[PDB]
């Protein structure tokens, strides 16, 4: 039955010298870096016919495979007990027109058993078929459809591949680097036709390209190496 | 769940930048990470209940959203779209007297949850609409990529706040509710437990908020104070350069996931060494949940599709983006 | 805040002429202490009534009788 | 190499028949932009003075790491292009 | 020595008692048949839910009477834009074009030159209010506090043209709302 | 713990006098607050370098092809050397300057070397490393977590 | 020979995971699956493989736990790979992985090498 | 004042808060109707995409007269954040007539209520039957 | 002093565990009252 | 899960003879469903005109030589067919599809500003 | 819906008894019970046959995964 206190009038402490703990955030991933280097090396040893190379950055491990090796490596990472990556969380692509094969099809897998994440990278072109992992991961059904819709990647074996984001009968694949960000056509309602119609694009205010202020200098340096000593090549000893 | 979305992008950029938020900044993102989680579950649980036919709980809890969005508006100036969580910390510090209002709200919110459970939890009509509806096996939950409450309702005890901790979630205590039957009623109970577990975290953050800077002490990423900007030449240069060129991010890529209220939300960001992201793929938890709807809703009747839609917590801006 | 005792109490303070204006635009008969009047003519009041809820301690009286902007 | 990838790209025919691209090294990367329209590149909006346009490629600037990549990509799309020698 | 010898893991181990116990039968209940049938036929929990609802009927509602009453606002609130002046009447904006570059929606258009008296001043400052996302980046980037957002929200218009603010409109807002702008700046001064 | 708290200890507006006794008589759970914030307590005051250049010391992206991976099984590592010395040392490392298949390397090498570097714990398979080794859970009981009793079809997992 | 073995049950008590039922004969099944795996390894995959070496290392030790323990909880606590119903599924899927690996011939030379510009991002080759 | 339930995006959250107890549009006679036949106000609260525009126009055309349209938020007004997107209509007034424009991202609940009050003010100035007498 | 911080003693603990205590008579009593009311009701119907 | 109606599994055809048969089968399906297109989409033209329009689109890609382009063209032609039959396209899009269609001289273009 | 008609007629058949309960006395009361007891066999029949359920066309059955080992 006591009155409620005025929490505004309760005393507060006073603090002085407070800047930061000066430390490098990359150091806390050191243990993770070594363990993923060993696990990636294990996968390369188990599949020397399919794994081209692997990379470990902080706490992320990437396995680089060919299109004709994706189904095997995904099956190995799905069923092997050491790596029970049962869940495919995301399938996506990135466009690099400078390469012979533009696209980088990326598969992020999750293992709830071992609390681990792994990434699979494979490549593709505008006409090169890519195996579908829908038979392995039914959760890849929509992600592959989205990847095709916005890039145009031929997922062979997909049970139902079609547009999922763009309008019906939409021409073009928006996330390609050569597709303009405003597209080509726009809609409006035509009073004479009594319906909404597509028309070629015209903008009252054209998009302004402030991006030309790209630095004439490079900002970030060459970086600091954090490769585990267990994975660096040994150096020959000096002369006796 | 606005501030959680900003956090996953901020975490990905901070990881690429090789920076880390100071101690007080991490707690603020945890405090409003759980305020945002409550804001989402009020929208999700009560709209799902309203679609089933329980109109009244929607009205009660939306006033709780009004009180929570008042905290959103006081720290940022927008009730909904608060660009408050930014790479390096938060845009502005907590105003004077905010924690007392948050703590005052928390003293009553337990009764609000209990009154909501009075109309739903033990109701025979509510259980008839949710028990045995939208059953998901633990195997099918993993194969279809379900996460969060969809995965946890099927018996799998997995939470990203525990699996890959971030931003002072390691410095608080909370429990995860796990279902056993994987239907709409199990996920309703889990989302009601998370209501109380967030309130448990909110109280701890209010009692453990440390002093210090809220943003990273680096003017090549974070804006300098205005008083320093107008007296220090180097501050004025960094202020000029931040708002006219941004900050460069070292070349690379990352896949950073958080425990969003809908589930696992992740971003796949590719950096080309410039001040613009080369690629940004946003992994939406609702996108994966809706891709399993045909597998889940088969057999059920048309009214059951309404329940299955509402138990997935589908916000289609997240799905489509 | 929804009782008839509060309404009758505020009805006695304002008088019929002022309360009928509140019965036409405000939808609620309310009383308060005059705080000021702006350059447009609106009159701003503050309520000392202990039964008024949080966000209702300040209210305006507009100049018009049928429309309020 | 010689595939007419413009047939399955989805882009309109004017990129192949009308518009001309430029390949240039502006100072470490090779870029591809499009020559402006003779008419319709810009015109002042009569209402608020905005800069209007009907050129949908005006803001598109491809980036390449090598000269070979820029030429190979342009040929693969059937683009009419000229190389601006550095 | 880890669990790697059996391909196991620390995370793979389920806690003690993870397996669900045996489900109960009909004889293994705690309530009698008549006890469960009385709660069933007489709708025990349904009547309780009605009583909880009837309690709310006697509590104070939350409704405020807009527009006679307004919801709370904070000095950080983002609303209608306005250009600001110094106390002498001179415009604060030096046509520096910082806010134009930051603007995530490209809603700001600035054209500048040298004034007749020789000052670095703009002659064209337009904000497309139908394109702005009311995000406050222009306010944060201004080095002279020229561009601000006032707490105003009630400026809905019949036509979309009226949401194309030019410099004269924006300066008129700054004169109109200068006192209210002063409240927000003074209160939010310590945190900026 | 978060057990029940009396209504007067919550920052809401309650009842007084005879009406508080009536409220306690006709409420199923009388300790529940009304939810209306206190006017006199809530919101009464209205709101109105190189040493620390961690970005430029970012980790460098390093890839490991079959060529270098083969070198580690054959020549050892800089932490656990198995390489020769002198001009013989540089002759063996220059072997891995061009394409060297790992499957060919795995064909002719001592399993005592494969089971020490490629595998671990004496031939044990390498298991997917965990993102957080502190992730553990334990079942609890209603007297601990305060949630639904056991008859409800959910369970509560603590930190353990 | 018809060794008809139940991998996943569709009836019985619930295990705590939705859709996963209690296996009525846990220990005899794991022995049969483990032993048929080791025999299937020696018959399909050459001894130079690293997958074959690693699988035999943990298949024997997993089998050596079921052969020397009667308490189901003790077996689970000594392996740490889920329940025994889960352990049976893992053993089944590993057995099916040997058939595919033997078919794939995953131990041989890299089938398709990448192009020179393939794993190069913005000029810095990976 | 019976608007049609047409919440497209984050602008719909503020429209749901108008029906919340704090503002309680129902006290003003405002009820949201699912069917266009029972509605006379169309509140476009959210981004209108090219895939949605024909559906939006069809839904608008099925409202019996008299009908009014409220455009809420920057997306519906002129495109907003997604103005330069390949799949966004740059303003809902390219498809349907708009009677009032409510600004904000999102407009607050009070900003929307003010917009409704402006429309109700214009509706109270209607002279349809005196138009027949004095103009026809 | 310049930042919002918790009080030195901290905030008082709040209620977050479920609080829905059972209320009402035992089901036996409700059934008896139903039979008691039915018996008295038919007695009055019989008298009428 | 199950695929939608009229869905085909994606397969990369490696034989030009087998590809030719698949194209001819699909062309027949377009002709057979032509009367359905007029019914569902309420077109103002006879089904005979619809079949003529279908043939023109197939005649455009008559002389495509590269096999990889054939598969992508075939795959996209199957997706469009599944879109039309299932009535996923809105009627406005199909009406505008038939709205499609002498070039001016040099001076004529010069006078109006050309292109 | 079809079984509604036989039960609707049974309910409508009690109307003569409602307004003549006193006159028929015990004889009519026993006949009234016999009328209801014959119709209660239809109620037992519908319960045991489960004829008042919903005729779904899909059925969810849990297949068992088995391995034909060698
Ligand atoms: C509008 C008009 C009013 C209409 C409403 C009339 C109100 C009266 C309601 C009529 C029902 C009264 C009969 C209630 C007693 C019968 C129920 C009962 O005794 O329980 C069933 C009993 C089994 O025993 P059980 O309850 O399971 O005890 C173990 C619990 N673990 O099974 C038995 O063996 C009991 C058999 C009957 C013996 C008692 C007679
Ligand atoms: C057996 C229940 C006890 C019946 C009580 C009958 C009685 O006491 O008589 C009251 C009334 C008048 O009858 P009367 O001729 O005066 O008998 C002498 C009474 N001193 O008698 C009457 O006229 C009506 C008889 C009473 C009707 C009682 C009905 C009880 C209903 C059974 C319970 C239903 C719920 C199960
Ligand atoms: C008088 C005419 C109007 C009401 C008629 C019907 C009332 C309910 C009868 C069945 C009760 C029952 O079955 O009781 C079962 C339950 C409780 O028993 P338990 O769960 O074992 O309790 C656990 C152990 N205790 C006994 C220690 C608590 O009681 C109730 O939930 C009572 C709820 C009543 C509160 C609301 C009253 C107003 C309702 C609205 C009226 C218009
Ligand atoms: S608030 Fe943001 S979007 Fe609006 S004008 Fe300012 S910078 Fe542009
Ligand atoms: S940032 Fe301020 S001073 Fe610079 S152009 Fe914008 S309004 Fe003017
Ligand atoms: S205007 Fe802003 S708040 Fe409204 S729908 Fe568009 S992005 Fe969301």
């Amino acid at each position: 039955e006591e009155p409620l206190p005025v929490l505004r009038d309760l005393p507060r402490p006073e603090y002085g010298e407070l800047h930061a703990p000066v430390y490098n955030p990359a150091e806390k991933y050191k243990e993770q870096i070594e363990e993923l280097h060993k696990f990636g090396r294990y996968i390369m040893g188990c599949l020397p016919k399919f794994v081209q190379q692997f990379s470990v950055w902080k706490d992320e491990l990437v396995i680089y495979v060919a299109p004709s090796a994706l189904t095997q490596v995904a099956t190995f990472l799905k069923d092997h007990t050491s790596a029970q990556f049962k869940a495919c969380m995301d399938v996506t692509a990135a466009d690099y027109p400078t390469r012979t094969n533009r696209f980088d099809v990326v598969y992020n897998l999750l293992s709830v058993r071992h609390n681990s994440r792994i990434r699979i990278k494979t490549y593709a072109s505008e006409v090169s078929p890519v195996p579908s992992v829908v038979p392995l991961f039914q959760g890849a059904n929509w992600f592959e459809r989205e990847t095709y819709d916005l890039f145009g990647i031929f997922f062979e074996g997909h049970p139902d591949l079609r547009r999922i984001m763009t309008d019906y009968g939409f021409q073009g694949h928006p996330l390609r680097k050569d597709f303009p960000t405003t597209g080509y056509t726009e809609v409006r309602y035509d009073a004479e036709k009594r319906r909404v119609v597509y028309e070629p694009l015209e903008l009252t205010q054209a998009w302004r390209n402030f991006t030309v202020g790209s630095s004439v200098w490079e900002q970030v340096g060459d970086g600091k190496d954090f490769t585990p000593e267990s994975f660096k090549l040994p150096t020959p000893a000096p002369d006796p | 769940s606005m501030m959680t979305n900003e956090q996953v992008f901020s975490l990905a950029v901070e990881k690429l930048l090789n920076l880390e938020v100071p101690e007080r900044g991490q707690y603020i993102r945890t405090l409003f990470g759980e305020i945002t989680r409550v804001l989402n579950h009020l929208m999700s649980v009560l709209s799902h209940a309203m679609d089933v036919g329980a109109l009244t709980p929607f009205l009660w809890g939306f006033e709780e959203r009004e009180k929570l969005m008042e905290f959103y508006e006081r720290v940022s100036g927008a009730r909904l779209h608060s660009a408050y969580v930014r790479p390096g910390g938060v845009s502005q510090d907590l105003p004077a007297g905010l924690l007392d209002d948050i703590y005052m709200w928390a003293t009553q919110f337990g009764d609000r949850l209990d009154e909501t459970e009075e109309l739903l939890t033990d109701s025979r009509i509510w259980k008839q609409r949710t028990i045995g509806i939208g059953e998901v096996t633990a195997e099918d939950a993993l194969n279809y990529g379900l996460s969060g409450v969809m995965l946890r309702g099927s018996g799998v005890p997995f939470d990203i706040r525990k699996s890959q901790p971030y931003d002072a979630y390691d410095k608080v205590d909370f429990d995860i509710a796990v279902g056993t039957k994987g239907d709409c009623y199990d996920r309703y109970l889990i989302r009601m437990t998370e209501f109380r577990q967030s309130l448990r975290i909110i109280e701890q953050c209010c009692n453990q908020m440390p002093p210090g800077p809220v943003k990273v002490e680096d003017f090549k990423v974070a804006p300098p104070p205005r008083a320093l900007m107008k007296e220090d030449m180097e501050a004025l240069i960094h202020h000029f350069l931040l708002y006219t060129k941004g900050y460069a991010v070292p070349a690379g890529e990352t896949y950073t996931a958080i425990e969003a209220p809908k589930g696992e939300m992740a971003v796949y960001v590719v950096s080309d060494g410039s001040e613009r992201p080369y690629r940004c793929k946003i992994r939406a938890p609702g996108f994966a949940h809706l891709g399993a709807f045909d597998h889940i809703a088969r057999g059920h009747f048309l009214p059951d599709a309404v329940a299955i839609i509402g138990t997935m917590d589908l916000v289609f801006g997240e799905v489509d983006r | 805040s929804s009782s008839i005792q509060r309404t009758l109490r505020n009805l006695w303070k304002n008088g019929f002429k002022k309360s009928f204006k509140q019965l036409q635009g405000y939808n609620d008969i309310k009383s308060g202490r005059l705080v000021g009047t702006d350059s447009f003519g609106n009159k701003f009041y503050e309520v000392d009534d202990p039964v008024e809820i949080h966000m209702r301690t300040r209210f305006v009286e507009y100049t018009g009788f049928w429309r309020q902007d | 190499t010689d595939l007419a990838k413009e047939l399955v790209s989805g882009a309109p025919k004017e990129l192949i028949t009308e518009r001309v691209a430029r390949i240039y090294q502006e100072t470490e990367t090779w870029k591809i932009d499009w020559d402006i329209l003779n008419k319709g590149n810009r015109w002042e909006n009569d209402l608020m003075g905005y800069q209007s346009s009907s050129d949908y490629m005006q803001g598109t600037i491809l980036k390449f790491d090598t000269r070979e990549g820029a030429i190979r990509f342009a040929k693969g799309q059937g683009w009419d292009y000229y190389i601006q020698e550095p | 020595p880890t669990l790697a010898l059996t391909s196991g893991s620390i995370q793979g181990t389920h806690p003690e008692g993870f397996r669900l116990p045996r489900p109960k039968t009909w004889e293994e209940s705690s309530e009698s048949a008549l006890s469960k049938a009385t709660k069933w036929y007489l709708l025990s929990e349904i009547f309780r839910g009605l009583y909880i609802t009837l309690e709310m009927y006697f509590r104070a509602p939350y409704t405020i009477y807009y527009p006679f009453e307004k919801g709370p606002v904070s000095p950080r609130f983002r609303g209608e834009h306005a250009l600001r002046r110094y106390p002498s009447g001179e415009e604060r904006c030096i046509a520096c074009k910082l806010c134009e570059a930051v603007c995530p929606a490209q809603a700001i258009t600035i054209e500048a030159e040298e004034r007749i008296d020789g000052s670095r001043r703009t002659y064209k400052y337009d904000i497309d209010m139908t394109k702005c996302i009311y995000c406050g980046y222009c306010q944060e980037s201004c080095p002279v506090d020229a561009i601000v957002e006032t707490p105003n929200v009630e400026y809905a218009t019949e036509t979309r043209e009226e949401l194309l603010y030019n410099k004269e409109k924006l300066l008129a807002n700054g004169d109109k709302w200068e006192q209210e702008i002063q409240y927000a700046l003074d209160a939010d001064a310590p945190y900026r | 713990s978060g057990g029940p708290v009396p209504v007067f200890k919550k920052y809401t507006t309650g009842s007084k006098g005879i009406w508080e006794k009536i409220r306690q008589l006709l409420t199923l759970v009388p300790n529940r607050s009304t939810g209306n914030p206190l006017v006199k307590n809530y919101r009464v005051p209205p709101p109105g370098y190189y040493d620390r250049d961690h970005r430029r010391n970012y980790p460098r992206l390093v890839a490991f092809d079959q060529t270098k991976v083969s070198g580690l099984l054959t020549l050892g590592s800089a932490q656990n050397p198995r390489i020769s010395v002198g001009e013989k040392g540089q002759k063996e490392l220059a072997v891995f300057d061009q394409s060297v298949s790992l499957s060919s390397t795995l064909a002719t090498i001592d399993p005592k070397v494969v089971k020490s570097e490629l595998l671990a714990e004496g031939g044990s398979p390498v298991v997917a490393p965990s993102l957080n080794k502190k992730m553990k859970f334990r079942l609890t009981e209603e007297s601990e977590h305060g949630m639904y009793p056991e008859d409800y079809p959910i369970r509560i997992f603590a930190q353990n | 020979q018809a060794q008809e073995i139940l991998i996943k049950a569709n009836k019985g008590n619930p295990t705590g995971l939705t859709g996963l039922f209690q296996h009525p004969s846990p220990r005899p099944t794991l022995i049969t699956l483990y032993k048929a795996t080791l025999k299937n390894l020696e018959e399909k995959i050459p001894k130079e493989s690293v997958y074959r070496t690693a699988v035999e290392a943990f298949t024997k030790e997993r089998l050596s736990i079921v052969e020397n323990n009667e308490i189901i909880e003790d077996i689970e606590k000594k392996i740490g790979s889920g329940l025994v119903e889960e352990l049976i599924v893992q053993a089944n899927e590993e057995y099916d992985l040997i058939d595919k690996m033997a078919e794939w011939k995953a131990w041989e030379e890299l089938e398709e090498k990448p192009l020179d510009d393939q794993w190069t991002y913005f000029g810095k080759k990976l | 004042f019976w608007p049609m339930t047409f919440g497209l995006a984050c602008c719909a959250v503020e429209m749901m808060h108008v029906s919340a107890p704090r503002y309680d549009q129902d006290r003003l006679g405002i009820i949201f109707r699912a069917s266009p036949r029972q509605s006379d106000i169309m509140i476009v609260a959210g981004t209108v995409t090219n895939k949605m525009a024909p559906a939006l126009r069809q839904v608008y055309d099925q409202m019996p007269y008299p009908r009014w349209v409220i455009s809420m938020g920057s997306c519906a007004n002129g495109g907003g954040y997604y103005h330069y997107s390949y799949s966004v209509v740059r303003g809902v007034d390219r498809i349907v007539p708009v009677d009032i424009y409510v600004p904000g991202c999102p407009p607050t609940s009070e900003a929307l209520m003010y917009g409704v009050f402006q429309l109700q003010k214009k509706m109270m100035d209607g002279q349809t039957h005196r138009m027949w007498y004095r103009s026809y | 002093a310049t930042q919002d911080l918790p009080p030195i003693s901290g905030y008082a603990p709040i209620q977050w565990k479920r609080n829905l205590p059972s209320r009402g008579f035992r089901p036996v009593i409700w059934f008896l009252g139903l039979c008691t009311a039915t018996g008295y009701g038919f007695y009055q119907i019989s008298l009428a | 899960t199950n695929p939608t109606a009229f869905a085909q599994t994606t397969r990369y055809v490696k034989d030009s003879t087998e590809m030719r048969t698949l194209v001819l089968n699909l062309y027949r399906r377009y002709l057979r469903h032509s009367r359905g297109f007029v019914n569902n989409y309420n077109l103002d033209i006879p089904a005979s005109q619809v079949r003529t329009k279908i043939r023109q689109e197939f005649e455009r890609q008559r002389f495509v030589k590269d096999l990889p382009l054939k598969n992508v063209l075939y795959m996209k032609a199957q997706m469009e067919f599944q879109e039309l039959v299932n009535f996923w396209k809105q009627q406005c899009h199909v009406m505008q599809y038939f709205e499609s269609i002498k070039g001016d001289s040099f001076v004529q273009k010069f006078l109006k500003g050309a292109q | 819906a079809l079984l509604f008609l036989p039960f609707d007629l049974e309910v409508s058949s009690m109307l003569p008894y409602i307004v003549s309960i006193y006159s028929v006395g015990i004889y009519g009361l026993i006949i009234f019970i016999l009328f209801l007891l014959i119709l209660i066999v239809g109620f037992i029949y519908e319960f045991n046959t489960k004829s008042l359920s919903i005729t779904t066309i899909l059925h969810k059955k849990n297949k068992a995964l088995v391995k034909n080992l060698y």
